[PDB]
RNA sequence: GUGAACAGCCUCUAGUUGAUAGAAUAAUGUAGAUAAGGGAAGUCGGCAAAAUAGAUCCGUAACUUCGGGAUAAGGAUUGGCUCUAAGGGUCGG
RNA sequence: UGUACAACGGGGUAUUGUAAGCAGUAGAGUAGCCUUGUUGUUACGAUCUGCUGAGAUUAAGCCUUUGUUGUCUGAUUUGU
């Protein structure tokens, strides 16, 4: 996922490929968020750098205010519809893919978070967690 | 355990068997398996359909 | 069983000798030879081999018991619920 | 030696013609039915009324029932000696379902 | 027959059933299809494919040689069944 | 000549989603007859209800088998 995450995550599949777009879920205003980047990303010949949920990417926003617009900032993903398999035996999915805009230490910039995230997403990252509303 | 129950079919549903849906809000369906679960995405109702338990009940079949 | 048979007492329908079964308002005739060269001119009532018959007279009170009582088609089972609705049927699908 | 038969059988069709290419379908159940007939009184000449012939392909190449009643009959061969003595010889049996018969010797008279 | 239709799709009158066959069903293929989440991040270049399409209604921009542009863009409906109303000719005042 | 093999048939197991036929004081209305409607009926009529988680399919590389019928000696070569 990245640094400034507490603690470790189960490998989960990778649902969100370079140059994909999910929306924004917190109060910043902004429609969109578009990946460049992910932070765990294992370098290999012609694979895309896949994110997945709670993990750590660049991130731009096409959709919004001209203010958070046209720069590159770190983003986290909170929902993600590829579906993956917990270890508790269940198979879940969301309905979209969604993220939360945060600083490099994962500290928010939006004060809230629409729609509900995942636990894996919520327990790496507690300063999320806080602004969460129920999870999975 | 843990068995539960399907959100469209009744069907009686065993750990790690089929899918589980978060809607768009907070809700969440579980499928016993990708039958139940397509039907869903077709917007059937379980009223409509024969082999449902939510159809049995409407119809008095069985009791 | 019991509910048709105290249905069809309460009715009365004892349906006379001279009196045409088939058309709606129970046509009057002065003899039984009359309304039947009538029930087989309008309606089509035709009785199987005249040449043999002993209780033609009886055979007119069995079929007066299909329509009378227990209130039946002659041929579909079909079951009216008043003397209207077996007469107004026959009538209907011929 | 060998001995003058008849029998009932059903067949079935379904499972032999399994995934077959649909255009020479109905050609194998003709070739299936032959073979078939070589196991039971292997007599390796085989012959089709051509009634039967009507049966199998009622429903056209693609079509083919799944179950057939079919009545076979060992039989002598004659003059001209073929290197069998003996033949055989299907033909069908006209019935409202083949399902749930078994197999039958019909006694011959 | 469908349908706007000499389109496509099925049938009648007529005419073929003729283009080496059997047995299998690996890789590679040619022709043909479908794919989870992503949606051009592929590539010299959206090359190839995908999506859109018929109709009836509503709506339809800059610009324009005032004719167009324009099916611009963009929305809704479409089965089956029972009904309702409107739409004509000939002959006698 | 077997605790044998097969072809069928029986069950289990599944897939679909309720068959044909019959019946129906279910059924938008429309056209007829009347005692002219606290539920009047008679016919035509998409669909619906009941028998009905019903029918159909089920090994072709599924499971099982106290049943039915049947198969069980052809060819070739090989020696320190
Ligand atoms: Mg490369
Ligand atoms: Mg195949
Ligand atoms: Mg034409
Ligand atoms: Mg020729
Ligand atoms: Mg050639
Ligand atoms: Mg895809
Ligand atoms: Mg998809
Ligand atoms: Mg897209
Ligand atoms: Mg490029
Ligand atoms: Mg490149
Ligand atoms: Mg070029
Ligand atoms: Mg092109
Ligand atoms: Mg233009
Ligand atoms: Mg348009
Ligand atoms: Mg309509
Ligand atoms: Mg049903
Ligand atoms: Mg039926
Ligand atoms: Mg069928
Ligand atoms: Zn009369
Ligand atoms: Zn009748």
């Amino acid at each position: 996922s990245g640094n400034g995450a507490q603690g470790t995550k189960f490998r989960i599949s990778l649902g969100l490929p370079v140059g994909a777009i999910m929306n924004c879920a917190d109060n910043s205003g902004a429609r969109n968020l578009y990946i460049i980047a992910v932070k765990g990303s294992g370098s290999r010949l012609n694979r895309l750098p896949a994110a997945s949920l709670g993990d750590m990417v660049m991130a731009t926003v096409k959709k919004g205010k001209p203010e958070l617009r046209k720069k590159v900032m770190p983003a986290i993903v909170v929902r993600q519809a590829k579906s993956w398999r917990r270890r508790d035996g269940v198979f879940l999915y969301f309905e979209d893919n969604a993220g939360v805009i945060a600083n490099p230490k994962g500290e928010m910039k939006g004060s809230a978070i629409t729609g509900p995230v995942g636990k894996e997403c919520a327990d790496l990252w507690p300063r999320v967690a806080s602004n969460s509303g129920v999870v999975v | 355990m843990k068995v539960e129950i399907d959100s469209f079919s009744g069907a009686k549903i065993y750990p790690g068997r089929g899918t589980l849906f978060v809607r768009g809000d907070s809700k969440i369906f579980r499928f016993q398996n990708s039958k139940s679960a397509s039907l869903f995405k077709q917007r059937k109702n379980p009223r409509r359909i024969a082999w449902t338990v939510l159809f049995r009940k409407h119809h008095k079949k069985g009791i | 069983a019991e509910r048709v048979m105290q249905e069809k007492l309460r009715n009365r329908v004892d349906i006379p000798l001279e009196q045409c079964l088939f058309c709606e308002h129970n046509k009057h005739f002065k003899d039984v030879e009359e309304n039947l060269e009538h029930m087989f001119r309008t309606h089509g009532f035709y009785i199987p081999e005249q040449k043999y018959l002993v209780d033609k007279i009886g055979l007119v009170k069995y079929m007066s018991e299909k329509i009378g009582l227990g209130n039946i088609c002659i041929v579909c089972n079909y079951q009216g619920r008043t003397l209207t609705a077996v007469r107004q049927h026959m009538l209907a699908k011929r | 030696l060998k001995d003058v038969v008849t029998r009932e059988y059903t067949i079935n069709l379904h499972k032999r013609l399994h995934g077959v290419s649909f255009k020479k379908r109905a050609p194998r159940a003709v070739k299936e039915i032959k073979k078939f007939a070589k196991l039971h009184m292997g007599t390796d000449d085989v012959r089709l009324a051509p009634e039967l012939n009507q049966a199998i392909w009622k429903r056209g190449v693609k079509g083919v029932e799944y179950r057939l009643r079919l009545r076979i009959s060992r039989k002598r061969n004659e003059e001209e000696d073929a290197k069998n003595p003996l033949f055989s010889y299907v033909e069908p049996v006209l019935v409202a379902s083949a399902k749930g018969l078994q197999t039958v010797v019909v006694e011959e008279d």
